[PDB]
Protein backbone atom coordinates (compact mmCIF):
# COMPACT_ATOMS: atom_id res chain seq x y z
CA UNK A 1 0.00 0.00 0.00
CA UNK A 2 0.79 3.65 -0.29
CA UNK A 3 0.33 4.93 2.98
CA UNK A 4 -0.83 8.47 1.49
CA UNK A 5 -3.80 6.49 -0.52
CA UNK A 6 -7.10 5.47 0.99
CA UNK A 7 -7.27 1.48 0.37
CA UNK A 8 -9.85 0.13 -1.69
CA UNK A 9 -11.15 -3.21 -0.66
CA UNK A 10 -11.64 -6.04 -2.57
CA UNK A 11 -13.33 -7.73 0.05
CA UNK A 12 -14.60 -6.74 3.62
CA UNK A 13 -14.52 -9.52 6.65
CA UNK A 14 -16.01 -8.78 10.21
CA UNK A 15 -14.09 -10.21 13.31
CA UNK A 16 -15.95 -10.27 16.59
CA UNK A 17 -13.94 -11.60 19.88
CA UNK A 18 -15.73 -12.80 22.63
CA UNK A 19 -14.31 -14.71 25.68
CA UNK A 20 -12.30 -16.64 24.11
CA UNK A 21 -12.70 -17.06 20.19
CA UNK A 22 -12.97 -14.88 16.89
CA UNK A 23 -15.87 -15.32 15.39
CA UNK A 24 -16.03 -14.09 11.16
CA UNK A 25 -18.49 -12.85 9.38
CA UNK A 26 -18.42 -12.12 5.49
CA UNK A 27 -21.27 -9.60 4.47
CA UNK A 28 -20.05 -9.45 0.94
CA UNK A 29 -20.41 -13.21 -0.01
CA UNK A 30 -23.40 -14.02 1.71
CA UNK A 31 -23.72 -12.83 5.11
CA UNK A 32 -22.88 -16.16 6.90
CA UNK A 33 -21.08 -16.44 10.32
CA UNK A 34 -18.68 -18.99 11.80
CA UNK A 35 -16.83 -19.63 15.08
CA UNK A 36 -13.26 -20.36 14.79
CA UNK A 37 -12.15 -22.21 18.13
CA UNK A 38 -9.00 -24.28 18.14
CA UNK A 39 -8.96 -27.57 17.02
CA UNK A 40 -8.82 -30.99 18.87
CA UNK A 41 -8.89 -34.61 18.02
CA UNK A 42 -7.00 -33.61 14.32
CA UNK A 43 -4.16 -35.49 14.83
CA UNK A 44 -1.51 -35.62 13.13
CA UNK A 45 -1.88 -31.63 13.37
CA UNK A 46 -0.67 -29.72 16.26
CA UNK A 47 -2.27 -26.44 15.58
CA UNK A 48 -4.90 -24.54 14.51
CA UNK A 49 -8.62 -24.19 14.54
CA UNK A 50 -11.89 -25.90 12.89
CA UNK A 51 -12.91 -22.90 11.14
CA UNK A 52 -10.44 -20.93 9.16
CA UNK A 53 -10.49 -16.98 8.31
CA UNK A 54 -10.51 -17.48 4.56
CA UNK A 55 -9.23 -15.12 1.83
CA UNK A 56 -8.02 -14.81 -1.59
CA UNK A 57 -4.20 -13.81 -2.17
CA UNK A 58 -3.16 -10.15 -3.97
CA UNK A 59 -6.62 -8.83 -2.81
CA UNK A 60 -7.10 -6.02 -0.80
CA UNK A 61 -9.12 -7.45 2.20
CA UNK A 62 -10.83 -4.77 4.82
CA UNK A 63 -11.09 -6.18 8.68
CA UNK A 64 -13.34 -4.68 10.62
CA UNK A 65 -13.54 -5.52 14.24
CA UNK A 66 -15.36 -5.53 17.20
CA UNK A 67 -15.61 -6.75 20.82
CA UNK A 68 -18.61 -8.75 22.44
CA UNK A 69 -17.95 -8.38 25.71
CA UNK A 70 -14.64 -6.93 26.33
CA UNK A 71 -11.47 -5.46 24.62
CA UNK A 72 -10.11 -8.15 22.38
CA UNK A 73 -6.29 -7.34 20.81
CA UNK A 74 -6.62 -8.97 16.89
CA UNK A 75 -2.83 -8.84 15.82
CA UNK A 76 -0.99 -10.73 12.68
CA UNK A 77 2.42 -9.54 12.33
CA UNK A 78 3.00 -10.87 8.57
CA UNK A 79 0.26 -8.70 6.99
CA UNK A 80 1.21 -5.58 9.39
CA UNK A 81 -2.58 -5.81 11.65
CA UNK A 82 -2.36 -4.80 15.09
CA UNK A 83 -6.16 -3.17 15.77
CA UNK A 84 -8.96 -3.28 18.83
CA UNK A 85 -11.82 -4.58 18.87
CA UNK A 86 -13.70 -2.68 21.02
CA UNK A 87 -17.16 -3.21 22.47
CA UNK A 88 -19.71 -0.76 20.89
CA UNK A 89 -17.62 0.43 18.17
CA UNK A 90 -16.06 -0.94 14.48
CA UNK A 91 -12.72 -0.75 14.27
CA UNK A 92 -10.93 -0.98 10.47
CA UNK A 93 -7.86 -2.09 8.61
CA UNK A 94 -6.85 -3.30 5.28
CA UNK A 95 -4.58 -5.66 4.51
CA UNK A 96 -3.04 -7.61 1.26
CA UNK A 97 -1.58 -11.07 1.29
CA UNK A 98 1.37 -11.41 -1.45
CA UNK A 99 2.01 -15.26 -0.55
CA UNK A 100 -0.63 -18.21 0.15
CA UNK A 101 -0.60 -20.57 2.84
CA UNK A 102 -1.38 -20.18 6.75
CA UNK A 103 -1.50 -17.56 8.95
CA UNK A 104 -0.88 -17.95 12.55
CA UNK A 105 -1.13 -15.47 15.77
CA UNK A 106 0.65 -15.08 18.63
CA UNK A 107 0.65 -14.55 22.37
CA UNK A 108 1.69 -11.53 23.44
CA UNK A 109 4.92 -10.97 25.29
CA UNK A 110 3.23 -10.12 28.38
CA UNK A 111 2.60 -13.82 29.88
CA UNK A 112 -1.13 -14.00 29.85
CA UNK A 113 -4.01 -15.90 31.66
CA UNK A 114 -6.22 -19.11 31.83
CA UNK A 115 -7.70 -20.33 29.00
CA UNK A 116 -7.82 -16.87 27.98
CA UNK A 117 -5.80 -17.66 24.33
CA UNK A 118 -7.89 -16.99 21.24
CA UNK A 119 -6.09 -18.21 18.04
CA UNK A 120 -6.41 -16.19 14.45
CA UNK A 121 -6.07 -18.59 12.10
CA UNK A 122 -5.73 -17.01 8.64
CA UNK A 123 -6.13 -18.99 5.42
CA UNK A 124 -4.38 -17.37 2.19
CA UNK A 125 -6.31 -19.14 -1.27
CA UNK A 126 -5.74 -18.42 -4.86
CA UNK A 127 -8.80 -16.80 -6.72
CA UNK A 128 -11.09 -20.16 -7.56
CA UNK A 129 -9.97 -21.80 -4.29
CA UNK A 130 -11.84 -18.85 -2.85
CA UNK A 131 -15.22 -18.72 -5.13
CA UNK A 132 -15.13 -22.92 -4.17
CA UNK A 133 -14.60 -21.74 -0.80
CA UNK A 134 -17.18 -19.59 -0.48
CA UNK A 135 -20.15 -21.39 -2.43
CA UNK A 136 -19.22 -24.32 -0.17
CA UNK A 137 -19.24 -21.79 3.14
CA UNK A 138 -22.61 -20.43 2.52
CA UNK A 139 -24.11 -23.79 2.44
CA UNK A 140 -22.25 -25.26 5.46
CA UNK A 141 -22.43 -21.87 7.54
CA UNK A 142 -26.12 -21.34 6.92
CA UNK B 1 24.78 -3.91 7.30
CA UNK B 2 27.34 -6.41 7.78
CA UNK B 3 29.07 -7.18 4.52
CA UNK B 4 29.71 -10.81 5.95
CA UNK B 5 25.69 -10.76 5.99
CA UNK B 6 24.88 -10.83 2.32
CA UNK B 7 24.80 -14.32 1.22
CA UNK B 8 22.41 -15.06 3.53
CA UNK B 9 20.52 -12.40 1.42
CA UNK B 10 20.93 -14.16 -1.41
CA UNK B 11 19.88 -17.67 0.50
CA UNK B 12 16.48 -15.81 1.47
CA UNK B 13 15.65 -14.05 -2.34
CA UNK B 14 16.67 -17.85 -3.42
CA UNK B 15 14.18 -19.72 -0.99
CA UNK B 16 11.67 -17.35 -1.11
CA UNK B 17 9.21 -19.31 -3.27
CA UNK B 18 9.31 -21.72 -0.75
CA UNK B 19 7.76 -19.58 2.14
CA UNK B 20 4.42 -20.74 1.64
CA UNK B 21 1.84 -22.46 2.79
CA UNK B 22 2.16 -24.06 6.11
CA UNK B 23 4.97 -21.40 6.33
CA UNK B 24 4.18 -18.71 4.50
CA UNK B 25 4.04 -16.50 7.32
CA UNK B 26 8.21 -16.07 7.38
CA UNK B 27 9.51 -13.40 6.35
CA UNK B 28 12.49 -13.29 4.13
CA UNK B 29 15.69 -11.33 4.78
CA UNK B 30 16.24 -8.33 2.39
CA UNK B 31 18.52 -6.42 4.26
CA UNK B 32 21.94 -7.85 5.54
CA UNK B 33 21.44 -8.24 9.68
CA UNK B 34 23.79 -9.60 11.64
CA UNK B 35 22.03 -11.31 15.00
CA UNK B 36 22.87 -10.55 18.61
CA UNK B 37 24.69 -13.13 20.07
CA UNK B 38 22.30 -14.78 22.10
CA UNK B 39 23.12 -16.43 25.45
CA UNK B 40 21.34 -19.14 26.89
CA UNK B 41 21.69 -22.19 29.24
CA UNK B 42 22.25 -25.97 28.30
CA UNK B 43 20.19 -28.61 29.65
CA UNK B 44 23.45 -29.23 31.96
CA UNK B 45 23.16 -24.80 33.31
CA UNK B 46 26.43 -24.64 30.99
CA UNK B 47 26.63 -20.86 29.20
CA UNK B 48 26.11 -21.08 25.19
CA UNK B 49 26.08 -18.62 23.15
CA UNK B 50 24.74 -18.09 19.10
CA UNK B 51 28.36 -18.09 17.82
CA UNK B 52 28.84 -21.82 19.53
CA UNK B 53 26.53 -22.57 16.87
CA UNK B 54 28.76 -20.89 13.99
CA UNK B 55 29.36 -23.51 11.16
CA UNK B 56 25.74 -24.55 10.37
CA UNK B 57 22.14 -22.98 9.56
CA UNK B 58 20.12 -22.85 12.28
CA UNK B 59 16.12 -22.49 13.14
CA UNK B 60 16.34 -20.58 16.67
CA UNK B 61 12.64 -20.78 18.29
CA UNK B 62 12.12 -19.08 21.46
CA UNK B 63 9.22 -20.76 23.54
CA UNK B 64 7.82 -20.88 26.63
CA UNK B 65 5.30 -22.81 29.10
CA UNK B 66 2.87 -19.99 29.25
CA UNK B 67 2.54 -20.07 25.34
CA UNK B 68 0.08 -22.10 23.81
CA UNK B 69 0.90 -21.89 20.06
CA UNK B 70 4.67 -22.07 21.31
CA UNK B 71 4.38 -25.24 23.23
CA UNK B 72 2.20 -26.71 20.99
CA UNK B 73 4.65 -26.93 18.15
CA UNK B 74 7.38 -28.14 19.92
CA UNK B 75 6.57 -31.39 18.68
CA UNK B 76 6.99 -30.31 14.74
CA UNK B 77 10.46 -28.66 15.92
CA UNK B 78 11.38 -31.66 17.56
CA UNK B 79 10.64 -33.60 14.44
CA UNK B 80 12.67 -31.23 12.34
CA UNK B 81 15.62 -32.29 14.19
CA UNK B 82 14.95 -35.36 14.06
CA UNK B 83 14.79 -35.19 10.18
CA UNK B 84 17.27 -32.71 9.25
CA UNK B 85 19.60 -32.10 11.64
CA UNK B 86 23.33 -33.05 10.86
CA UNK B 87 26.86 -31.40 9.90
CA UNK B 88 24.64 -28.43 8.11
CA UNK B 89 21.52 -27.93 10.00
CA UNK B 90 20.39 -27.47 13.75
CA UNK B 91 17.65 -26.67 15.66
CA UNK B 92 18.06 -24.21 18.43
CA UNK B 93 14.84 -23.99 20.83
CA UNK B 94 15.73 -21.54 23.60
CA UNK B 95 12.89 -22.09 26.50
CA UNK B 96 12.48 -18.26 28.23
CA UNK B 97 10.80 -19.21 31.14
CA UNK B 98 11.03 -17.00 34.48
CA UNK B 99 9.85 -18.60 37.13
CA UNK B 100 9.98 -22.65 37.91
CA UNK B 101 13.58 -23.79 36.00
CA UNK B 102 11.26 -27.25 36.11
CA UNK B 103 7.88 -27.02 34.11
CA UNK B 104 9.73 -26.50 30.99
CA UNK B 105 11.76 -30.09 31.33
CA UNK B 106 8.77 -31.51 32.74
CA UNK B 107 6.65 -30.26 29.83
CA UNK B 108 9.32 -31.89 26.84
CA UNK B 109 9.72 -34.70 29.32
CA UNK B 110 6.19 -35.39 29.40
CA UNK B 111 5.59 -34.54 25.68
CA UNK B 112 8.25 -37.34 24.97
CA UNK B 113 10.52 -34.83 23.24
CA UNK B 114 14.33 -35.83 23.09
CA UNK B 115 15.97 -34.50 20.14
CA UNK B 116 15.92 -30.66 21.10
CA UNK B 117 18.00 -30.92 24.44
CA UNK B 118 17.05 -28.07 26.84
CA UNK B 119 18.45 -24.49 25.87
CA UNK B 120 16.99 -22.31 28.36
CA UNK B 121 17.44 -18.40 29.69
CA UNK B 122 15.66 -18.26 32.37
CA UNK B 123 16.17 -14.27 32.33
CA UNK B 124 14.55 -13.97 29.17
CA UNK B 125 17.12 -11.28 27.82
CA UNK B 126 17.56 -13.69 24.76
CA UNK B 127 13.87 -12.14 24.11
CA UNK B 128 14.88 -8.81 24.82
CA UNK B 129 17.77 -9.10 22.07
CA UNK B 130 15.71 -9.72 19.55
CA UNK B 131 13.10 -7.08 20.64
CA UNK B 132 15.59 -4.73 20.13
CA UNK B 133 16.66 -5.39 16.60
CA UNK B 134 12.79 -5.51 15.48
CA UNK B 135 12.88 -9.34 15.34
CA UNK B 136 10.39 -10.44 18.41
CA UNK B 137 7.17 -9.05 18.23
CA UNK B 138 5.48 -12.10 20.64
CA UNK B 139 5.44 -15.05 21.15
CA UNK B 140 6.90 -17.72 19.70
CA UNK B 141 9.39 -16.06 17.41
CA UNK B 142 11.44 -18.46 15.13
CA UNK B 143 14.49 -17.03 13.03
CA UNK B 144 16.45 -18.82 10.48
CA UNK B 145 20.27 -18.47 10.45
CA UNK B 146 23.31 -19.20 8.67
CA UNK B 147 26.08 -20.57 9.19
CA UNK B 148 27.54 -17.00 10.01
CA UNK B 149 25.32 -16.04 12.59
CA UNK B 150 23.01 -14.25 10.07
CA UNK B 151 19.45 -14.03 9.43
CA UNK B 152 17.93 -15.74 6.11
CA UNK B 153 14.32 -15.22 7.44
CA UNK B 154 11.53 -14.37 10.43
CA UNK B 155 8.62 -15.92 11.90
CA UNK B 156 6.75 -13.87 13.99
CA UNK B 157 4.07 -17.32 15.24
CA UNK B 158 4.12 -20.86 15.23
CA UNK B 159 4.22 -22.84 12.21
CA UNK B 160 4.05 -26.56 10.89
CA UNK B 161 7.78 -26.69 11.02
CA UNK B 162 7.88 -30.44 10.21
CA UNK B 163 5.24 -30.39 7.28
CA UNK B 164 6.54 -30.75 3.80
CA UNK B 165 6.74 -27.01 3.40
CA UNK B 166 8.91 -26.83 6.13
CA UNK B 167 11.35 -29.59 5.18
CA UNK B 168 11.82 -28.18 1.56
CA UNK B 169 12.92 -24.55 2.75
CA UNK B 170 15.06 -25.66 5.40
CA UNK B 171 16.95 -28.26 2.80
CA UNK B 172 16.59 -25.34 0.19
CA UNK B 173 18.44 -23.08 2.39
CA UNK B 174 21.12 -25.45 3.96
CA UNK B 175 22.88 -27.23 1.32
Amino acid sequence: FLELDVPKADLTIKATGKQWYWSYAYPDNGKFEFDSLMAQDKQPRLLGVDNEMVVPVNKVIRVQVTGADVIHAFALPAFGVKIDAIPGRLNETWFKAAKTGMFYGQCSELSGKDHAFMPIAIRVVEDKEFASWVETAKKKFA
Amino acid sequence: GDPACRAAVATAQKIAPLAHGEVAALTMASAPLKLPDLAFEDADGKPKKLSDFRGKTLLVNLWATWCVPSRKEMPALDELQGKLSGPNFEVVAINIDTRDPEKPKTFLKEANLTRLGYFNDQKAKVFQDLKAIGRALGMPTSVLVDPQGCEIATIAGPAEWASEDALKLIRAATG
